[PDB]
């Protein structure tokens, strides 16, 4: 629209008037200081992604040791002749190894 | 117990925070290659003496 | 007594799929929190650094 | 009298798992206090020392 | 945003004006004194981790 | 019914909003204190069954 173009012109003149009150020698190194804190913001966020990557690796170690526990319960059920509980334990083991493969995939992307 | 376990994972998350700090240490790590070879070089001289 | 064996298996199978849904819920909620942080951090850092550096 | 043997074992088994939960509570609360201190100390010392030294 | 960039420029000029009133010979050893108390803070926290390990 | 499902969703959001005002460190040991009085209720009832057995 016409008034958008006129508005951006009058706003740009006012912004240039302010821009030439700023000393180029002093403000140009303030711009480098500002750019150094921008890197300070990026390092905090990047490190937080590493923590998230390690958290999916923790879930993977929990569900894999839970699958070892259920395998021992299946062995115990078979020595006690309770084959129906051994199948139930194997079903818990399968859902833990299948979710562990989903976490392995998530971890590879991370 | 379940909500307390979610609170326990705050410590686990803090362990990864130290791991990201260690990431900067991996770029610095070349100094450790010279450090490790140096201690074995004077140790070899001490064993030879 | 043959119906109570059937009901006792159906009750265990129901809690088994409720249990599965609860573990899936946590992993899905985690990915959504992570993805929201990745986007904000990557876009904010890239845009702010490039714009300020070029202008100065 | 066969029900009171069952109840006396169930009462002992309940306090046994309440007792277990109480010991676990203390160890979990300790790790959370320690982890909060480790993070603050490591980050504060590393950041303050490096920034001040480089600037000076 | 534009006013964030302008704000950081005017704040940086004021911070530089203050920075050149500080004598480089005297303040640079104050910076080393400050760095020595930073090590004083680290040793207290490290020792507290040893107590936690023993606990 | 549809309004039962919608009702349980809005009630669950309100219950979660209240749940995160509770400090996890303080309330988790209140939960263990509560569990200790649950055992206090069970011991009174169990002892009353012993009296009935003796009767």
């Amino acid at each position: 629209g016409l008034f958008d173009r006129l508005g951006r012109v009058v706003r740009a003149n006012l912004n240039d008037l302010v821009s030439k009150a700023e000393d180029p020698e002093k403000v140009l190194e303030q711009a480098v200081i500002d750019m150094q804190e921008d890197l300070v913001q990026l390092r905090q966020a990047v490190a937080r992604t590493i923590a998230e990557e390690k958290r999916t690796e923790q879930r993977l170690n929990q569900d894999t040791q839970e699958a070892k526990k259920w395998e021992d319960r299946a062995k115990l059920a078979l020595t006690n002749g309770e084959e129906n509980l051994a199948r139930e334990a194997l079903a818990r083991k399968k859902s833990l190894t299948d979710t562990a493969a989903a976490y392995q995939t998530q971890l590879a992307q991370q | 117990f379940e909500r307390m376990e979610n609170k326990v994972l705050d410590m686990e998350a803090t362990s990864q925070a130290a791991g990201e700090l260690a990431g900067f240490g991996i770029e610095n790590q070349f100094a450790q290659l010279e450090a490790s070879s140096g201690v074995e070089d004077e140790l070899a001289a001490l064993k030879a003496s | 007594r043959t119906m109570s064996e059937n009901l006792r298996r159906n009750l265990a199978a129901l809690e088994a799929k409720i249990s599965e849904a609860k573990t899936k819920k946590n992993m899905l909620q985690a990915r959504a929190k992570a993805a929201k942080a990745n986007a904000e951090l990557q876009q904010t850092l890239a845009a702010a650094a490039a714009a300020a550096a070029a202008a100065a």
